[PDB]
């Protein structure tokens, strides 16, 4: 059931036709950007994981 | 990390001769320039105290 | 006079009960973030001290 399992993939990702698998192990993920903001009794601190 | 006028160490009136050729670069952000030209405007904001 | 001297501390800082002093010298300060913006006759330059 193609239309069922095709819906599970995320909206941003649309994969191409071919895939040359040449191993018994494949990592899959995404490269996201995190913008953290910290606050406590001592004070405030702002950072960013690129 | 600030400059007070009392660092001159001379009460009274005087005129200063600034050496513009021997301007060393100790700590450089992207803002940092060596050659100023005309009317210099610097606008800074301080946030995230801890 | 606790209420008088307690008011002098900055609004962001609220210190904890105990402090194990183990020397004859203590530095105290804050870690701030500076967002400088420069403009002169040559052009504009924008930086940030993190």
């Amino acid at each position: 059931m193609s239309s069922l399992l095709n819906s599970l993939l995320p909206e941003y990702f649309k994969p191409k036709t071919n895939l040359n698998i040449n191993s018994s192990r494949v990592q899959y993920g995404f490269n996201a950007r995190i913008d953290m903001q910290y606050e406590d009794d001592s004070g405030t601190r702002k950072g960013s994981r690129p | 990390g600030r400059f007070l006028y009392t660092d001159v160490k001379y009460e009274g009136q005087t005129a200063f001769l600034v050496d513009m050729d021997t301007v060393k670069a100790r700590d450089h952000c992207w803002v940092s320039i060596v050659d100023p030209n005309g009317t210099m405007n610097l606008s800074y904001k301080m946030t995230n105290f801890r």
